């Protein structure tokens, strides 16, 4: 939680209320990517590509 | 042809990426010192 | 933020996601950057995204409540985050994988805020300008604040409408930053009590607005918040007029509770809107551009309420005036007049003088920075034009050009017409033009560039001939044995000796002795991020005392503001070009000296002429080779890239275009001179070293013959020449083969020109086929 | 899509997509960068108000072309519903909305056509396709055919015949022999390999089908000149 | 295609070389400090 800023912490609490248990460092990096005005659809496609190769 | 140009471009893009990451880390180190 | 922050963030994400192999990180970076827009142009339907997450959220009520909370705070990236969460909820597999990776992996507060803002503004104002502070009595006197001092019901509501507790309707104490609550006498009629509770919202909104007005009117809240508080105060005054009219009607007996409720409906709505705006400004701590962004989003949110939209437009226009006044000052004068750090542009003290020493344009980029948070949403699209405009005027101002924007007009916030956007673009274009003209006319960019061509590109062949004639003996010494005085004097002789003495900028030409030879330097540079990096790092620096011939480069002194264009990165590229041409000329001079020495050897002994024929043919292959390499470098790389630069410099629209054209020129000359291919460069280096060794051997043999077992000496010389010929031919065939390879696999069409020049007579063609 | 806009929903969608595309690809196009005010789209239920809205839309359209180059809102008022009594609510809404909508769509379409012709040089792209891809340089085509048939009849393999050095030499010779080979339109031609045959099959008419001439289309022309179109041309 | 692949390869090679030069000068500076 110290990795996330207060706004990022509030977004993390919102994401938890959304049912997303996300790592605060991952959420922090995601917020930084969002701060760079990257389109969220491209970020979603990136996340999907990064996750698709990692079989549980 | 086209696949060989694509392969050369891919290697050059990998080198460019690694250079940018090393530059990023170099700038962060020079900013920390 | 660092230019490569996305690469660090991607690398961290790859590490955190345990993605095996950095192979493809460039592809993810390219996907995000190609789809990265500098402006939040995607109007995402956050309502539907919220709905999707609430259907997806295990706690949908909490999600919606948190969304409305963050929106009331104007929390950045809220809608993007909700959209990201909705997309992760759409990708159940990705969400499960991410979950598994995660598992594996108020008065006192206001006084503190005022003190913090004062401290922050003083810290930003190194110039010791203390931000203005209101006297303590302004905040301590409760009767001044205008909030509730912690027929009869009509009288109390008409008092309550003025923020005064009534006799049957009394205001409750404000708990924190909450709206004022009221207590109504329980013995009132239920319908009367309910109508009072319906009207009391007006008094609660008034009390909230008055607290907001009294808090945000503090200097620490910045000029935009002060102007907003004054505009709200005007509407509260109109409300007090309305309430005084309802009181006057009540004294006339014309106000019933139902008549009050009907007549207050507009006032109730206005005060509710004002209280919502006050609460949103106070929760978001909005200042400067963030306040204008919030006002714009609220004005858009009121698209269905013409009265609410007109009110929000009035408030936004009033609050944008000081920020737009700062924007006007920036775009017309290159002046940031932001006492509270509310403007989108922040100034940093950077030393201009270090621009010539620092390879990075630190002064140009870091002196004036955009405060992204302080960019008003209506100025978000123009923040960069505003930045460039103020940068250009300040650069012009720093060159002693007073930039007065002739198109300077007051900037007013408008919702439908983006007149401020066109005005900022016009100011940017004017400032850009003024800066470009200052650099071209006052800083004589083209004259400095012509001087650089004359010296760094060896355009003045007579200059280089004179310089190398005067300096050859001194430069042949080890760098440690070279007297710098002799090189400076030979430079001055060459400057005075060449037609460059008519160059007014000839004194900017300097001699530079490079710490490394050009070939080792270029191979180390090209080995960066290559498999050769370790080999160059472990390559012991050869104990060969670097000769002045291998260390010689030019430098060029560019004064401010011209040091913005002819920076150290440009000068170092000019030095590389100079050293390359000087080395090519050295090899040519050695091949000609060997030619002359052989012609002299042919004159002293008729019988030795047969033994000299092979050395002559080796020298001739080396000379034709060296001359064709020099010709390519001079007339197809350096000359074409300079002509392209001069044409592009002629087409430049701003100083950044001139800088871009000069960098592209240098990069084109560097590319076309084969300096960017480490294998070709290494073969050329070996070829030139073999050529120099051959010329030195031929010179020694000719000197020995002139001063003069002899049959043994001649057979040894011929064997040495044949070994040099074999080595030269092998390196030349490897060069031609590499040029052919790059020409066919890498589509380096320029490499075919090198091959055609190198094998113009087909001498290597049969050997290349072999 | 609203049922009353269904007859115009597709045109509205295409207009909005086109406006976003023009802004994304060529935001400074005179059609794309014109500050000309776009006609207002609003529902009108008065026949007088509807005619006034149509007239204002027409005036706006005319002004924009030059630059590029009631319902229920009063009380005593009765005309505000006169159209609503004369016309049915769906027909009234259609008449009220589509006229300004059609005016704005037509203005957008005209500006898009102008942008494509002047800024995207679609005609120039077709001319380039004719010059290079259609073998309009007859000399280049003749030299290419003779060299190709010499290589095919000699049994050169794709690795030998379709070698980038060999292909580039053939292209350079054909362009040098063509009167149009040095034209900038010919420069948009590129000879690519679809596949590398091991051996040139003798007497096969499809022997040279591995060769492809590609045409590059930049944004926004690559929306119209699609990769499928370039593939069919190839 | 082929001309576009040639341009991409040429640009990537130029960018990688410029990054390598920047790295080289950064390393020389970090070796001098």
């Amino acid at each position: 939680k110290k990795v996330l800023s207060t706004e990022e912490m509030e977004l993390y609490e919102l994401a938890q209320a959304a049912g997303g248990a996300i790592d605060p460092d991952v959420f922090k990096i995601l917020v930084d990517l969002l701060k760079l005005n990257v389109a969220p659809l491209a970020v979603f496609q990136m996340l999907k590509s990064m996750c698709a190769g990692q079989r549980l | 042809n086209m696949k060989d140009f694509e392969n050369q471009i891919t290697e050059l893009k990998k080198e460019n990426f690694n250079l940018k990451l090393r530059i990023y880390f170099l700038e962060e180190r020079m900013q920390q010192e | 933020m660092s230019e490569f922050r996305i690469h660090h963030d991607v690398n961290e994400l790859l590490s955190l996601l345990r993605v095996h192999g950095g192979d493809g990180a460039e592809v993810y970076i390219d996907l995000l950057q190609k789809n990265r827009t500098p402006y939040v142009t995607t109007t995402v339907s956050a309502h539907s995204a919220k709905v999707k997450i609430a259907e997806f959220s295990r706690t949908p009520e909490d999600f919606l409540k948190k969304y409305d909370e963050l929106k009331s705070k104007n929390t950045r990236n809220l809608d993007p985050l909700v959209y990201l969460l909705s997309k992760l909820t759409e990708d159940k597999e990705t969400l499960q994988y991410l979950q598994q990776n995660a598992k594996e992996r108020t008065l006192q507060q206001s006084l503190e805020l005022k003190r913090k803002m004062l401290r922050d503004k003083q810290n930003k104002k190194n110039s010791g300008q203390h931000l203005p502070i209101f006297p303590a009595w302004v905040y301590e006197r409760p009767a001044l604040i205008g909030d509730f001092l912690i027929s009869a019901v009509v009288e109390d509501l008409l008092y309550v409408l003025v923020g005064v507790d009534g006799r049957y309707v009394s205001a409750q104490p404000l708990a924190g930053r909450q709206s004022r609550t009221f207590l109504v006498d329980p013995n009132l009629d239920l319908s009367i009590r309910e109508l009072v509770h319906r009207i009391l919202p007006v008094a609660a909104s008034y009390s909230a607005v008055t607290r907001f007005i009294e808090e945000k009117s503090s200097f620490e809240y910045g000029q935009v918040n002060h102007a907003l508080a004054a505009a709200m105060r005007t509407l509260v005054k109109e409300h007090l007029i309305l309430v005084s009219q309802l009181e006057q009607l009540h004294r006339q007996g014309l106000l019933s509770l139902q008549k009050l409720w009907f007549y207050i409906q507009p006032a109730m709505r206005t005060m509710d809107i004002l209280a919502s705006l006050a609460t949103s400004v106070d929760k978001g701590e909005c200042l400067g551009g963030s306040t204008l962004s919030l006002l714009h989003d609220r004005s858009f949110s009121y698209t269905g309420d013409s009265q609410a939209q007109e009110l929000c437009l009035y408030l936004t226009k009033a609050a944008s005036a000081p920020y737009f006044e700062v924007l006007e000052k920036w775009i017309y004068r290159g002046i940031i007049h932001d006492p509270y750090s509310e403007f989108m542009v922040e100034e940093h003290e950077l030393r201009k003088e270090r621009i010539q020493e620092d390879y990075n344009d630190k002064y140009w980029d870091q002196r004036y920075t955009i405060v992204q948070q302080q960019i008003p949403s209506f100025l978000q699209k123009m923040a960069d034009k505003i930045l460039s405009t103020g940068k250009y005027l300040n650069v012009v101002r720093e060159c002693g050009h007073d930039v007065t924007c002739p198109v300077a007009k007051e900037i007013i916030y408008t919702l439908k017409e983006r007149a401020y956007v066109e005005q900022i673009e016009k100011a940017f274009n004017y400032a850009s033009k003024v800066l470009l003209d200052f650099l071209m006319e006052e800083k004589e960019l083209v004259a400095h560039l012509r001087s650089i061509k004359r010296y760094f590109l060896m355009d003045q062949g007579d200059f280089f001939v004179h310089f190398m004639d005067l300096a050859e003996e001194e430069l042949r010494k080890p760098v440690e044995d070279i007297t710098p005085p002799r090189l400076e004097a030979l430079l001055e002789l060459a400057l005075r000796m060449s037609t460059a003495n008519t160059d007014p900028f000839k004194d900017d030409l300097k001699i530079d002795l490079m710490p490394h030879d050009l070939i080792t330097q270029l191979l180390r540079v090209l080995a960066i991020e290559t498999k050769q990096e370790k080999a160059m790092a472990h390559a012991d620096p050869t104990e060969l005392a670097l000769s002045g011939l291998e260390a010689f480069s030019f430098d060029y002194i560019v004064k401010w503001p011209l040091s913005l264009i002819i920076n150290r990165k440009a000068l170092t590229r000019y030095q590389m070009l100079f050293r390359h041409m000087f080395y090519c000329k050295h090899v040519e001079r050695q091949l000609c000296s060997v030619w002359i020495s052989n012609k002299t050897a042919k004159q002293h002994s008729l019988h030795s002429a047969q033994w000299f024929a092979g050395a002559f043919t080796l020298r001739q292959r080396m000379l034709n080779f060296v001359q064709n390499i020099q010709y390519y470098m001079m007339f197809e790389v350096m000359e074409p890239t300079w002509h392209i630069l001069e044409k592009n410099l002629k087409s430049a629209s701003n100083i950044d275009d001139v800088l871009g054209h000069h960098t592209g020129f240098l990069d084109t000359c560097l590319k076309d001179c084969m300096l960017t291919n480490p294998e070709l460069l290494k073969v050329f280096s070996k070829l030139m070293s073999v050529c120099v060794m051959f010329t030195n051997c031929m010179q020694k043999f000719t000197q020995s013959m002139k001063l003069d077992d002899t049959v043994q000496l001649v057979s040894g010389f011929e064997a040495t020449i044949n070994k040099f010929d074999k080595n030269f031919s092998a390196h030349l065939l490897d060069l031609l083969a590499r040029l052919s390879i790059y020409s066919t696999s890498d589509c380096e069409h320029g490499m075919a020109s090198v091959i055609s020049r190198l094998d113009f007579n087909g001498f290597y063609t049969e050997r290349l086929e072999r | 899509v609203p049922v009353f806009l269904k007859h115009i929903a597709h045109d509205i969608y295409v207009c909005g997509k086109t406006i976003n595309l023009l802004k994304l690809c060529c935001p400074r196009h005179y059609l794309c960068w014109s500050d000309v005010p776009v006609p207002r789209i609003s529902v009108i239920f008065s026949l007088e108000e509807l005619k006034e809205i149509e007239k204002d839309c027409a005036v706006y359209v005319g002004r924009m072309e030059r630059v590029a180059r009631p319902q229920v809102q009063s009380a005593a008022d009765e005309t505000a519903v006169q159209l609503s009594e004369l016309l049915t609510l769906p027909v009234l809404m259609k008449r009220s909305i589509t006229a300004p909508l059609a005016a704005h769509i037509s203005l957008v379409n005209k500006a898009a056509v102008d942008y494509f012709f002047v800024e995207l040089h679609l005609e120039a792209h077709y001319e380039a396709l004719r010059h290079f891809l259609l073998m309009e340089d007859g000399e280049f085509a003749q030299s290419l055919s003779d060299l190709l048939f010499e290589k095919l009849g000699a049994g050169q393999t794709p690795g030998e015949l379709l070698n980038p050095l060999v292909l580039n030499s053939v292209l350079s010779k054909a362009l040098q022999c063509s009167l149009h080979g040095d034209t900038p339109h010919a420069s948009n031609l590129s000879l690519a390999l679809k596949y590398l045959p091991e051996v040139f099959a003798p007497n096969a008419p499809d022997v040279l089908s591995c060769l492809e001439l590609r045409y590059k289309v930049d944004w926004p022309l690559n929306i119209v000149i699609t990769e499928g179109c370039l593939s069919k041309y190839s």
